[PDB]
């Protein structure tokens, strides 16, 4: 119960499945380059208007 | 951050102030393993061509210890030089602000209370 | 500031968010990143007119003929993509997500 | 390609960075980097395949959006300021500008997503010169316009970039994409020492460019392109599986390696300016790099993958070819950490 | 009792177009070897 | 009215970004971004930029968007460009009627809203145009100018060379 | 190297040499079409460079100190075994036709390293192009798997796709009861094995699918038995042919160059025969792999790089 | 013989070898010659002689 | 001023005469794609920049620094001819010379 599950469960395997988690959500782009035009439109409103960066 | 220092004089690997400095021994342990690292680079060098790695291209091994050591001399004698002028503005800003590096008291451990903290 | 460089900088905006939104050519994206173009050579004329800055006035030339250089590779590019797939569709630019 | 004209075209690239490095004046850097991108697109079609066509496309729509977003920051500087000076910008929106178009053109995140697809598409070779030379002429941008970069952006571009490009590459078994991620993360920890100490900055960069130089001419020296062809390399040339193992254990930042002389230093300089969390959570981050540097040695140097039949043939044919300063550039990349106060020439 | 060393269920997962296939990238097939497509 | 023409060109300006920008086909984009490229050319002329208006002219549109109008012309042969167009128009116009009624705007910028007539010199430059002298003086003082530009262009011949022949 | 980017820069170029003899000849035919004397010929009337027919041992051959090596170090395949057991357990068959497929890859970079080096035209026998009517010949024979013609189709796919075509293709037309009757009279014990429906399927995939797409890209000449026993006439009908096909047509010099630049570079002809793909006829596993490359580097001549062993009489290393 | 092709390095390419011993010799007087003078002068301008 | 007048006057009678033209007849009951031609296109393109780089020369010839701009004018021409050179020896000028 403890050193092979909840003590394997808490530290190292719910982070491994975060970090793998992450990693297919970040690589899960589709290849277009529109949307990742859309993403850098949206990454420089956020960059004026909403952090201010300019200024 | 020292880069104005360097910038009335640019692009000089050693200025002429840098000859003040004593420049490294050839034996240096710095340089001697600046030299092993080029033994290694020609070792590497026979290893990935099938070479013998210690007995094949003593001429190109001993060209790899040549150049490491020519250069890495050089990069010594620069290193120092920089560290020189850093010591050198440190002590020519501390020397200029006397309100900024003040005197500071020190007191023997009679006057000093340190509170203490048992070990039970 | 001076209300030209108003509307100069909101053309630039303008075809910037053209430039940063496809719609499905890749032509169009190259006339909005001359648009880009454009906008930055009127705002720099302007400028070096207003400021009676005589050797700058050569600036927008350069600014002129580096970016249709810049424009002629774009369409070099568009014609090879073009010579690919039968249009220059930006959704046919999708083979390097794996 | 004629040789020639690769000389030629090769001496052009060079020229549009050296430009960048060397000139006074605004519209010179914007001219160099002009010469570059001109110039490094036929480098990234050499091979005239769809998939070159499609990275090199995508590479001018990235470097071209970013190079007018250079020319409008310059413009407003020339507003504001109504100079030319390579030095200090004169208004935080040109500021803002240029860090964002910089940033473009090393392909930080969340600018950073034409960097797996333009370095997947083109060959070893060019993609050694996209990580690695193509860096070089921003990096020196960012360099001088340091006392007017925001803080907040710049840090936040490095952090970003840190944690995107190690879990992109977890993901990934082809080599580029690999080199790739890791390109993305490594540039993260240039910029976030920049503004506390540029040395730091270059030291990042040359250790960055050794250890890139060293894993692409080890890719190109074994014609791998993916993880499992790179896993046969034991079974062909023995030597290079150690060299490998020792310059992904080195990119990983593991002491007494040379890799883990940036990283320490960068955390050197970003305690002195009381910045404890983000150095920390960015050492945390750096794990993630390692663990997929680690996932390619044990499948290249630490264990050994199965092969096939045909590699008894190339047993019987020697490496010809120019591995050029591969020696050299593994030494660096892994023996390098007693020599860590050479620092100091680069300041 | 030798020593174990990879079968081919353990590199094929290594061959992969991805490292952990999802529901999203599961059409996603490796590229070609010498990264040439054809011209269709 | 009059002395506002600056500033309508630079309106009509904004209004063919507006139209090329929400890309309704790039042959009806190449048109939008002719027109601007002469209203822009007006707004160059209009600040003493003789040469560098007819520069828009023979290289802007006689020599670079004649080719995009071409290569379009060899590769070619909605609702969201119509929503795109107007909403521009209504911030374009919204713009003008701030700047309008209040003589002051600040967008990301502080912008004037008087006539940019305000703005000129009030002398004479003798017997020359400043513009056209500087820019003659390419070729005495701009040296490296020269070299680095004519360099790109040979290099961008050999590119093209390069990249569109497929072997 | 010998010759690189510099050699060609400095003047060299292949298009000096390259004069109207300088022809890739490629002779083809059944197991027992007799063409093997036929291409002789063509190469001592033409004067041409004769490659005989690459087997097992080829890459011996051009390699070490040319004599073949032992079986377990080249090929791992027996023909013999293929003509007793065709469907052995062991994967003998496309193991066999996958090492005959990279040894013609070798002998036709060989073929072309020799004609842009010197300008001599080669006559080859059973190139890369006609390797494909062994494997379908088979696989309709059940002799092979449907994944050892996907593996053999990736391979050819990144292969043959980086050589330029034969100039000339000459196919002698023999019947499989004519090919019988020649191996019965040729006593070797197991070539006796042959099946007819191999031999016919050899025939349907040489007459069906190799020779009509070679017509396209190249010159196929077609003789029967007796007709290519006269030799003058074959090197009559080469010598006027009127070449007006295929992409020998566009080769400038700097074509020319990048192909010479591949195939003296034998690992980079060599490279996608190795593909990373599992299938169980070609695997070897990592500990069958690990002895059998340490007992190859045990070899004489074979530890290190060949001018570089003491054992086999090199000198000089200290200053190599 | 051994080989049944003469391999590129069966015999030293004695050009390749005189350049690397020449210039490995170059290169060691010329940093001695240079340390030499480096300490002669560093002695000039600190008065140590 | 006088300028604009005459360009709205040119462009209104030339509107006029299209409209015209298009509307008194009304009044009765009654390609693959050839790479060749984008060289050309993109050739004028990049030898126009190189004749936008030449233009102000009538004006530079009156400079008192003549030798460096003869030296730079000669060579912004002999650049031209050098594009010229590239583009016919590698077959760039052909079936459409
Ligand atoms: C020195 C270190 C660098 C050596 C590089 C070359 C090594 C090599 O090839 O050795 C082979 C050679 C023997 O080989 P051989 O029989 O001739 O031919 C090759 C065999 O056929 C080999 O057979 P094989 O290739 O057919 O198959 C076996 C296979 C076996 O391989 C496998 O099966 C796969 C791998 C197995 C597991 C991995 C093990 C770990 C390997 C990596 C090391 C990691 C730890 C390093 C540090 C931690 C950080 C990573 O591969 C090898 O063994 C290949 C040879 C390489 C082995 C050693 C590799 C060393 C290079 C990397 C480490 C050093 C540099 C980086 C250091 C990093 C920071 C310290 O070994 C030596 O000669 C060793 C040197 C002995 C003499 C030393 C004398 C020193 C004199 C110093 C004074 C003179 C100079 C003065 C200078 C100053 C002047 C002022
Ligand atoms: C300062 C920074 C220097 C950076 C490196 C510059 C050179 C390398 C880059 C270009 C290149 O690849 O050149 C070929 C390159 C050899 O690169 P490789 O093809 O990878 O080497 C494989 C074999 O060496 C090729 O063997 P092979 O059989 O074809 O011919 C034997 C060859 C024959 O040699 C010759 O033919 C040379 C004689 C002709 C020279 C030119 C005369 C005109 O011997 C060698 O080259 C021996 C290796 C020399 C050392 C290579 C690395 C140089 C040192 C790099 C800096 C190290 C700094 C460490 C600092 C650590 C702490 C931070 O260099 C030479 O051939 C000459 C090296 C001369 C070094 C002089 C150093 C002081 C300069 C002041
Ligand atoms: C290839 C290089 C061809 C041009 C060489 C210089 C021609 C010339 O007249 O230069 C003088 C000109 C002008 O010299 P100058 O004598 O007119 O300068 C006196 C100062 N003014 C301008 C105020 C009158 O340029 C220079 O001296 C400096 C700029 C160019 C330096 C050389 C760059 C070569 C780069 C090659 C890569
Ligand atoms: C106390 C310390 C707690 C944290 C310890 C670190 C995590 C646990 C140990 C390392 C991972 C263990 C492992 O093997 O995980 C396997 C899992 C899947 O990997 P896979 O390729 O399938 O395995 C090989 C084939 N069987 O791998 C994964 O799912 C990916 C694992 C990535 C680990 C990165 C750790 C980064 C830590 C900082 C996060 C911020
Ligand atoms: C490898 C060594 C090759 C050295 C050749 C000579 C180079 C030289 O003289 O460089 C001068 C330069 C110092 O010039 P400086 O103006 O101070 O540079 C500021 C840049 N941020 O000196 C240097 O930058 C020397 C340090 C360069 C080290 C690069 C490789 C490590
Ligand atoms: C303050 C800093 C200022 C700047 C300092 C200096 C920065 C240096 C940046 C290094 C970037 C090097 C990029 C590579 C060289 C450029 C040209 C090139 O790519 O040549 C490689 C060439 C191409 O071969 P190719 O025929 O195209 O391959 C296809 C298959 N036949 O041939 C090959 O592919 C042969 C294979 C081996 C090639 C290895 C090249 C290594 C070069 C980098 C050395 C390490 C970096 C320099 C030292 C540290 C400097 C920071
Ligand atoms: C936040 C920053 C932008 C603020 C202005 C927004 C303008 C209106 C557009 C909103 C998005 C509408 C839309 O459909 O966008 C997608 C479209 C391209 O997609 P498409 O394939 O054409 O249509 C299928 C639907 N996705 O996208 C487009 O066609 C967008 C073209 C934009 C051109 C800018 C025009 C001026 C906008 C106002 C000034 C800024
Ligand atoms: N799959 C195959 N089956 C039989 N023979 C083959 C095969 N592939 C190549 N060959 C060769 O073709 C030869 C028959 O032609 P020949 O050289 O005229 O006897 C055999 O001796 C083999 O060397």
């Amino acid at each position: 119960l403890l050193d092979l599950i909840w003590l394997e469960t808490i530290l190292p395997k719910t982070i491994s499945l975060a970090q793998m988690k992450m990693s297919t959500t970040i690589t899960s782009q589709k290849g277009l380059i529109k949307l990742y035009f859309l993403s850098f439109l949206i990454t420089i409103l956020i960059s004026t208007t909403l952090l201010n960066f300019h200024e | 951050m020292m880069t104005g220092r360097q910038a009335r004089a640019p692009l000089q690997f050693l200025p002429d102030e840098a000859r003040s400095l004593p420049p490294p021994k050839l034996t240096d342990p710095r340089l001697a393993y600046i030299g092993f690292l080029g033994y290694c680079s020609g070792l590497i060098d026979n290893a990935i061509r099938r070479r013998p790695v210690l007995s094949a291209g003593l001429h190109r091994q001993f060209l790899y210890i040549t150049s490491f050591v020519f250069v890495g001399y050089y990069l010594l004698k620069r290193q120092d030089y920089m560290y020189a002028v850093r010591d050198h503005d440190m002590f020519s800003y501390i020397k200029s602000h006397p309100e900024d590096f003040p005197e500071k008291d020190k007191k023997t451990y009679r006057e000093v209370f340190e509170e203490f903290h048992p070990v039970r | 500031m001076s209300l030209v460089y108003m509307n100069i900088m909101m053309a630039f905006t303008v075809s910037l968010t053209g430039l940063l939104m496809y719609r499905s050519h890749l032509m169009s994206s190259l006339l909005c990143l001359e648009g880009m173009m454009l906008s930055l050579f009127i705002l720099a004329t302007l400028m070096i007119l207003n400021s009676h800055f005589t050797l700058a006035s050569m600036m927008p030339i350069i600014l002129l003929v580096f970016a249709a250089c810049e424009a002629a590779l774009g369409l070099s590019l568009l014609v090879m993509v073009s010579n690919t797939y039968g249009t220059d569709y930006v959704q046919n630019l999708n083979l390097l997500q794996c | 390609m004629n040789p020639i004209i690769l000389i030629i075209i090769l001496m052009t690239v060079m020229l549009g960075t050296i430009i960048v490095m060397i000139s006074t004046h605004w519209l010179l850097i914007w001219i160099g980097f002009e010469m570059n991108m001109l110039a490094i697109i036929p480098i990234m079609m050499k091979k005239h395949n769809p998939r070159a066509t499609e990275a090199s496309t995508k590479y001018f729509l990235t470097q071209s959006t970013a190079s007018m977003l250079l020319m409008m920051a310059i413009i407003i500087n020339l507003m504001f300021s109504g100079q030319w000076t390579v030095m200090k910008l004169f208004n935080p929106m040109a500021s803002m500008l240029m860090t964002m178009a910089l940033a473009m053109k090393l392909g930080m995140a969340p600018f950073h997503f034409w960097v797996p697809e333009v370095t997947q598409g083109i060959p070893l070779s060019s993609g050694l010169i996209l990580l690695t030379w193509q860096k070089l002429a921003p990096m020196s941008v960012l360099y001088q316009i340091l006392p007017s970069i925001n803080l907040d952006l710049i840090l936040t571009l490095s952090i970003l970039s840190i944690t995107i490009g190690g879990w992109g590459g977890l993901n990934q078994t082809q080599l580029r994409k690999i080199m790739a991620y890791s390109s993305i993360a490594h540039m993260g920890w240039m910029t976030a020492v920049l503004l506390y100490n540029p040395t730091m900055t270059l030291l990042n960069l040359i250790i960055y460019i050794i250890m890139t130089s060293t894993m692409f001419t080890l890719f190109m020296a074994n014609s791998t392109t993916t993880t499992l062809s790179l896993s046969h390399t034991w079974n062909k040339a023995p030597i290079m599986t150690i060299l490998v193992l020792i310059t992904l254990l080195s990119m990983g930042g593991l002491p007494p390696l040379s890799g883990f002389m940036p990283k320490w230093m960068i955390i050197q300089e970003m305690t002195k300016n009381d910045s404890i969390i983000l150095p920390t959570l960015m050492a945390i981050t750096a794990l993630l790099n390692l663990y997929f540097y680690m996932r390619l040695t044990y499948s290249t140097a630490l264990t050994m993958f199965p092969s096939t039949n045909n590699m008894k043939m190339k047993w019987q044919f020697p490496t010809t070819k120019r591995m050029t300063l591969l020696p050299t550039m593994t030494v660096l990349s892994t023996m390098l950490l007693p020599l860590t106060p050479i620092l100091s020439i680069l300041e | 009792a030798r020593q174990w060393q990879p079968d081919v269920e353990w590199a094929e997962q290594y061959g992969g177009a991805v490292m952990y296939p999802t529901k999203e990238t599961a059409h996603w097939k490796p590229p070609p070897w010498n990264d040439v497509d054809p011209p269709k | 009215m009059m002395t506002y023409i600056v500033f309508i060109l630079s309106i009509i300006f904004v209004m063919g970004f507006v139209g090329f920008s929400s890309k309704p086909s790039p042959i009806y984009g190449g048109l939008g971004l002719i027109v601007s490229g002469g209203v822009g050319c007006g707004i160059v002329l209009n600040f003493g930029g003789s040469f560098l208006g007819l520069m828009v002219f023979l290289i802007y549109l006689g020599g670079m968007m004649v080719v995009f109008g071409y290569t379009t012309a060899m590769a070619t042969e909605n609702k969201v460009v119509l929503g795109t167009f107007i909403t521009g128009l209504l911030m374009e116009f919204l713009m003008v009627y701030y700047v309008l009624k209040d003589k002051e705007v600040e967008i990301v910028f502080k912008f004037n809203g008087m006539g940019d007539w305000v703005i000129y010199d009030t002398g004479d430059s003798g017997f020359f145009s400043e513009e056209a002298m500087g820019i003659a003086a390419l070729y005495s003082y701009g040296t490296w100018l020269v070299i680095v530009t004519g360099w790109s262009l040979l290099i961008g011949v050999v590119v093209i060379m390069e990249i569109t022949r497929g072997n | 190297l010998q010759y690189g980017p510099l050699a060609y820069i400095l003047g060299e170029k292949t298009t000096k040499k390259m004069t109207e003899n300088s022809k890739l000849i490629t002779v083809d035919g059944n197991i027992c079409s007799g063409k093997s004397k036929l291409a002789k010929e063509v190469a001592e009337k033409l004067g041409l460079k004769h490659f005989p027919e690459a087997g097992i041992h080829y890459a011996d051959s051009t390699t070490g100190d040319g004599k073949p090596l032992p079986v377990r170090f080249s090929g791992n395949c027996s023909l013999e075994k293929f003509y007793d057991d065709p469907k052995s357990n062991d994967g003998n068959s496309y193991r066999l036709q996958a090492w005959l497929y990279a040894s013609r890859l070798l002998q036709y970079a060989d073929a072309l390293e020799h004609l842009l080096s010197t300008g001599q035209g080669v006559v080859l026998e059973r190139s890369i192009y006609s390797d494909f009517v062994f494997l379908e010949a088979m696989y309709r024979q059940g002799f092979i798997r449907k994944q050892c013609v996907d593996h053999y189709n990736q391979v050819k796919k990144v292969t043959v796709c980086e050589y330029l075509p034969p100039h000339v293709v000459i196919y002698v037309d023999v019947p499989v009861s004519e090919v019988q009757s020649r191996i019965q009279k040729k006593g070797n014990p197991h070539e006796m094995k042959i099946t007819s429906a191999y031999l016919q399927d050899i025939e349907n995939v040489y007459k069906g699918t190799f020779l009509p797409e070679m017509s396209e890209k190249c010159e196929v000449l077609q003789y029967s038995a007796w007709e290519a026993e006269d030799a003058e006439k074959v090197v009559e009908d080469i010598q006027y042919l009127k070449y007006d096909k295929g992409p020998w047509l566009d080769q400038d010099d700097r074509k020319l160059h990048n192909l010479r630049m591949l195939v003296q570079d034998k690992l980079e002809v060599l490279n996608y025969t190795s593909i990373p793909v599992f299938l169980p006829e070609v695997t070897i596993g990592a500990h069958q792999s690990d002895r059998v490359f340490q007992e190859f580097t045990e070899l004489p001549g074979r530890k290190y790089r060949a001018g570089y062993n003491e054992d086999v009489g090199d000198k000089w290393i200290w200053l190599k | 013989k051994f080989y049944i092709q003469e391999p590129p390095h069966g015999s030293p390419n004695w050009l390749k070898v005189g350049l690397t011993l020449g210039t490995s010799a170059f290169l060691w007087i010329y940093l001695i010659k240079q340390h030499n003078e480096d300490v002669l002068e560093y002695k000039r301008r600190n008065g140590l002689e | 001023m006088n300028l604009m007048i005459t360009l709205l006057t040119n462009f209104t009678l030339a509107t006029l005469l299209v409209t015209i033209a298009f509307w008194l007849p009304q009044l009765n009951v009654y390609l693959p794609f050839s790479m060749k031609f984008f060289l050309v296109a993109i050739t004028f393109l990049l030898f126009d920049l190189e004749i936008a780089l030449l233009l102000p020369l009538p004006w530079a010839s009156q400079t008192t620094n003549l030798n460096t701009m003869l030296t730079m004018a000669l060579l912004l021409i002999f650049l031209l001819a050098v594009s010229l050179a590239y583009e016919w020896t590698q077959k760039g000028l052909e079936w459409t010379e």
